[PDB]
């Protein structure tokens, strides 16, 4: 078998931060990554009024706060909410001292290179872990399902990325990567909620937003024929209840806003769909190995969550590839946290052990070890 | 720089080792481009002033 | 859950739950089906026994094909039958862990003491790699199912072979195992993965240990800095010279000039009296008896421009080639010339003029005080 | 009477012109713009495609194809844009008065040429044409006859020995890497220091950023040694919008996936061992000049420092007995239309013209009988 | 009571086997496989080195590199993975309790069959060993003693005459192209319909595709004409990521590299009149017999139609007094094996094994006066 560890795995997405600890089967601390400050007048003097709040209480507070995100697509860019976000995780959510616990990290693919020497650096210096390692999210999502060849799909908050493996040998000229997730569709669904009148401006309405989208939205099969079912019938609106008690109706926004993923020229980009994306990825990849990336396509991460995405993937990867090949799409329902479930496994294989990147070589070589170790 | 100081040296080891004996003090003299002494301009068939000036 | 284990179960659909991992193997062709209630650890061990049955048993000879509920293909309907309702499946506990450490029993069987001795090396697996001393001959008894392992070292004696397979033998009647098992005879470097199971950590010699790296086929220059020795310069003058221009060069030649775009014949009172600013073919044939042979010459002044040397070049090819391809070339520039074409003109000098003609001037005239070197 | 027309049509660029000139008359890319948003002011301008250089004043609202992808023409209609335009636009000339000639690169299929003559006859009606090899016409451009060529532009790069004026067809190679791939190699590794640029409008800013600021390495890691030890090697280049990036080692790795193809993941050998290989699948007696006589061409041969690192590694390649001569002109981007135009340009050369009449009584399979 | 091994080294398909079998129990290709980008998913059982058919399985991600070229082993460490994977993973035996028959190919350095000897006895620790040729096991498998056999496998062709049990080393002519250089010939030949090959990894599909698509034209001329005309020979492939090419004149052009060096640039002779140079090499009284008995070996004689051309080309050049014909069994692809077989199973063939003492106190130099 293999053996026991007690390392921490810290998928730090662009939306949420799902930490726990290696070889257990669901990630302990899930919370949103924000940290939120006030922006109006404190007149009551007393009960603790904190200059910032960060995490799960920003949430609850979220009225008398202005809510920033220190990840955008992708990239931190607020260190300083990052290690305050990464302080919380540490030491309010998993209550441990990070001296004697290694730390595994989670990241795009094709990001600057600054990012992983920053990662480094505060990991190192800051909490003095004894060990780190950063990984590719996609090929943790490949380690969740247990198989070794497929491409993955990893569309999380920030980043969407498509990574061919085959075998264990991952290809790096045929990763795709497009800045087209859930703050881009929100942002979206923000603007087409205009149409009916309901205006949302500010940050906690975004939340608000993200909810409605989380709780309504579906991919239609074929977009025309539901355009034409939409306008024709009053069957497929639905409500929603605001927080102080306000009734909303959407119709055809519930399928408008996910369409943006197959047709990116609704917010002016003139890159292809996800669609598109997947098949141009297995295109680059030469040609003894498509039908094996054909039927092990495999979806990841939070976005890939509405009802009908598989169907409607399935669809346009059919129409897209020769008629002789067979598509398979592996979409398992524990997809949203597969990111941690491979850093789980990852970490506690016991080839793993060779790879940690000690403090001692961090000592010796700088924040650029991370470059040289890691990918 | 370092191509003109190493080739000194190889004209110098070129002049040593020829089969024939000749004098070991036979003179090196150093040529600028568009300064150049009649000696060496005569050995060469149909001179241009003006080859290298665009 | 922890100790992940393979177990040989008889093929029909009654024996499939959804709480387990299921490996189908039809020779060419493995299917791999995954229960929806199964966890991460037994899925990678399904991906490892399925791809150690291709590239080992089957040596590459295969594919495995990876299949969930409701997509199983032709083939798994095929053998299988009509699918039922599958019966669910039990949580993984921790007592079926340490049943699954209670499958196996490492043997030793070695002369190394003088005598006859079949001794047990251990009884819990995971096993250690190491134990498999290469000097001796192993028995591992998953039996339960049938198969019994005889693993031979390189360095082990006939007799300790011949003892290994009938204790092996031995151990069908009397602990009562089913009449199927079989009595697999494995050398070193030669395992099935079915053995590697119970072996913690199981290393093959060639394998790759971390990220790895790639080959890439194709290298660049690194070559050593060596200082040059100037003595190799005036020594080893080799030289080629000619290797079919013997004659002296009195023949019967015909002199072209480029003008514009066409050229024209000169005067033949003016051979060896060329332009330094225009081009010139020369086209030669040989009066000497080494099988007669033809010379063509394209002569390009230093003057010259782009457009003459080009188009005596595409002359002096189109010349070639409607001579029937039998003249040989040679480009020659002013300064660069053979012995051979300075010999062309019978003991004469070659005369270089200044000018040219020219698309746009034409003939230049020349100077009222002209010198020559 | 009638001048005849030369028209290069490369993979990125198209040089028009008439025979007999210096330099050609139009340089223009070729691409094909077309609208991606929408038109909300009416009457004005507004046309349903734009082609060339209208293409890239206008390309920040366009979306750019190019019709040529790594050689072959894919889109047909593009190209008779393309054509319409150097024709009726660029050289602003009738072209049923006027024979053309065209290049084509070597180891291409077959039905393009037949192709290329099925508009060329049909629906501009030219009196004649004529299709030739453009690594013929760059050696006939620096006056030699004898010799290898390494022509590497934005589409291919091949390398042809010629002996005698003829290529040999059992040692051309080609290998499909050259200036588009080396622009997406340098949009792929400009995301190390966080610039981001997807759209091709941003695809031709980075190619005018590997126009500028680009260079070959003599040797390539102690060039790498030398840029993480300081920051000598870093310029600044300016973006149409104000901001300044900076580059640093991306000068030159850039390059160097011309010598080591195993950056954009190809297991094809680089370009000295293609041209040493294909030297050595010629006769033995032959190989003494083309060694001697190896010239460049193409306008991915501009780099700076090209010609020392292809003499040094074919040097260690070849024997030390034989003499190496990389021969780089400073105007070899345009050497491919200054062969065609002097070769048009002769009274000697109106009998291999492919006239109307023998088309017409031939079919389109007189360009595979006539041209070579 | 031990059972021999027979390994037949081929330079392209390696067979093995025990005697006394009437086929190989094992085909499988000789190369040896590395990877060519990073294992990023670790501990899922990556090598650095994938050997043998394995290595076909998985071949897109791996550079492929043969050991054995145009006969004669080069590459050595490669060749002892190839027996390692031979010995040990493939037939899955001890070769410390199996003697072993190997084969050679005619005119064999004596260094290598020392170097064989060595890396036999030393690594593997055989009990016995014994090295014959490849010819004169084809013509003892074929039944006869005296004939000439054109053994053309993956590297070389050979031509050996046999007589009284023995060969000729005076005729024993070498022509080097075979499937190899065919394979080559079909991807430069299948450029002009559009279809591009180029790396390692779809060498094998387009040797597929030689393989399953491919036959030897009776005449040459006609059958190009009724190719030109018709489209009744014209067949489609299932390239295995989908896309279907089509094949026409190209099945039959193929082939036709054996009978025209030409076609690829070689300026040697057909495999038809090397036979002729072969045979008027031998002496004048064995030549009947010689004539008559045609013996084709090797995989490169399975094509249809071969025959009827051999007999064709050989009956036009050779003098009419005098009757040819030529034979081709069924297994003519593994007869070398079965020759062997039948040699290492035999009641005088255990005094000619090579045992570990008579190395011991004669080291490899035993193997000459034993192999002859
Ligand atoms: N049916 C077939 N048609 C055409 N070629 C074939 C056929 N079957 C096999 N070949 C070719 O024959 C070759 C293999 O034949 P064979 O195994 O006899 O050769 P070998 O022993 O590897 O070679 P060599 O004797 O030259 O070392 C390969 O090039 C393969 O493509
Ligand atoms: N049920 C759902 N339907 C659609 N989208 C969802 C759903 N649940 C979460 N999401 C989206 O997933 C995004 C974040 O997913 P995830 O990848 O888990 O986080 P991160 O991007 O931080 O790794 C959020 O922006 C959210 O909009
Ligand atoms: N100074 C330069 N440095 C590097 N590359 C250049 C330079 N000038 C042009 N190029 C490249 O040359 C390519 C076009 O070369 P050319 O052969 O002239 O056109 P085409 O390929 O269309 O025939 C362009 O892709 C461009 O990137
Ligand atoms: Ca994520
Ligand atoms: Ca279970
Ligand atoms: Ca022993
Ligand atoms: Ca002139
Ligand atoms: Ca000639
Ligand atoms: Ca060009
Ligand atoms: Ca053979």
């Amino acid at each position: 078998d293999e053996d026991e560890t007690t390392a921490l795995v810290c998928d730090n997405g662009s939306g949420l931060v799902k930490a726990g600890f290696a070889g257990d089967d669901a990630p302990r601390a899930v919370f949103p990554s924000i940290v939120g400050r006030p922006r109006h007048q404190g007149v009551m003097v007393g009960m603790g009024q904190k200059d910032s709040y960060v995490g799960d209480e920003a949430q609850s507070k979220r009225g008398i706060l202005t809510l920033k995100y220190p990840i955008e697509h992708g990239i931190i860019t607020n260190w300083d909410d990052m290690e305050k976000i990464w302080h919380h995780t540490f030491y309010n959510e998993l209550r441990v001292a990070p001296e004697e616990h290694p730390t595994l990290l989670t990241e795009a693919p094709l990001n600057p290179k600054a990012n992983r020497e920053k990662m480094t650096q505060i990991m190192f210096e800051t909490f003095n872990v004894p060990a780190m390692y950063v990984a590719i999210q996609a090929v943790l999502s490949l380690y969740a399902s247990g198989r070794t060849t497929g491409i993955v799909l990893d569309s999380g908050d920030g980043v969407t990325h498509n990574v061919p493996i085959y075998e264990g040998y991952a290809l790096p000229h045929a990763i795709m990567r497009l800045d087209l997730a859930g703050r881009d569709l929100t942002d979206y669904l923000m603007k087409i909620l205009t149409e009916r009148g309901y205006s949302f401006v500010t940050t906690a309405e975004r939340e608000i937003v993200r909810d409605i989208k989380e709780k309504l939205c579906y991919v239609a099969l074929d977009f025309e024929n539901e355009m034409a079912t939409a306008a024709s019938s009053s069957s497929l609106e639905k409500s929603y209840e605001l927080p102080d008690g306000q009734v909303i109706t959407i119709g055809n926004e519930r399928f408008r806003c996910p369409e943006t993923l197959f047709q990116p020229s609704f917010i002016g980009m003139e890159s292809a769909g996800i669609h598109e994306t997947t098949y141009n990825s297995i295109m680059k990849c030469d040609i003894d190995i498509r039908k094996d990336l054909y039927a092990n396509n495999v979806m990841s991460g939070g976005t890939t969550m509405y009802p009908g995405i598989a169907d409607r993937m399935q669809k346009e990867i059919t129409a897209l590839a020769p008629s002789t090949m067979k598509i398979k799409i592996i979409a398992p329902p524990e997809r949203k946290y597969s990111v941690w479930i491979g850093g789980s496994i990852l970490a506690s294989l016991s080839t793993f052990q060779q790879m940690w990147i000690t403090k001692q070589e961090y000592d010796e070589a700088g924040p650029s070890i991370v470059h040289r170790k890691c990918f | 720089e370092e191509e003109k100081t190493e080739a000194l040296t190889s004209a110098k080891r070129y002049i040593e080792t020829d089969p024939a004996n000749r004098d070991r003090r036979t003179p090196i003299t150093v040529v600028k481009q568009g300064f150049e002494p009649p000696s060496f301009v005569g050995w060469f068939l149909g001179w241009d002033d003006d080859y290298w000036s665009v | 859950r922890r100790v992940v284990r393979a177990t040989e179960v008889p093929v029909s659909w009654e024996s499939f739950n959804n709480g387990d991992c299921f490996i189908l193997d039809l020779g060419n062709n493995i299917h791999q089906w995954c229960g929806s209630n199964s966890n991460r650890y037994e899925r990678l061990k399904a991906t490892q026994v399925s791809k150690g049955i291709r590239d080992n048993e089957r040596s590459g000879r295969a594919r495995v094909h990876v299949s969930e509920e409701g997509t199983e293909p032709e083939a798994m309907l095929q053998v299988l039958g009509p699918k039922p309702a599958l019966p669910a499946g039990t949580e993984d506990t921790a007592k079926e862990d340490a049943a699954n450490r209670k499958l196996a029993k490492l043997y030793k069987v070695s002369n190394g003491a003088g005598t006859m001795s079949v001794s047990l090396v251990a009884d819990e697996n995971p096993f250690a790699q190491g134990a498999l001393k290469s000097e001796d001959c192993f028995i591992l008894d998953h039996g339960k199912d049938g198969k019994i392992f005889v693993w031979k070292g390189k360095q082990a004696n006939t007799e300790e072979r011949k003892a290994a397979l009938k204790t092996a033998s031995d151990f069908i009647t009397k602990m009562d195992y089913p009449k199927q098992t079989q009595v697999s005879v494995l050398p070193e470097g030669g395992e099935t993965p079915l053995f590697k199971q119970f072996f913690k950590n199981w290393r093959d010699p060639d394998q790759t240990d971390g990220l790895g790296l790639s080959y890439l086929s194709s290298h660049i220059a690194n070559v050593e800095r060596v200082p040059f020795d100037a003595a190799t310069l005036h020594t080893s003058t080799a030289m080629a010279a000619q290797h079919g221009m013997d004659d002296d060069g009195t023949g019967q030649k015909q002199i072209w000039r480029i003008e514009g775009s066409n050229k024209v014949p000169v005067d033949p009172a003016t051979y060896g009296q060329f332009y330094g600013g225009d081009s010139y073919i020369i086209l030669y044939n040989y009066r000497h008896g080494g099988r007669q042979g033809q010379i063509i010459y394209n002569w390009q002044g230093a003057q010259s421009t782009q457009d003459e040397v080009a188009a005596s070049a595409i002359l002096t090819a189109q010349l070639d080639e409607e001579l029937g391809g039998t003249p040989v070339q040679s480009r020659v520039v002013q300064g660069k010339e053979p012995a051979h074409l300075m010999s062309l003109f019978g003991g004469k000098p070659m005369i270089i003029y200044k000018g040219g003609t020219s698309r746009e001037g034409g003939q230049t005239a020349p100077a009222s005080t002209r010198l020559f070197q």
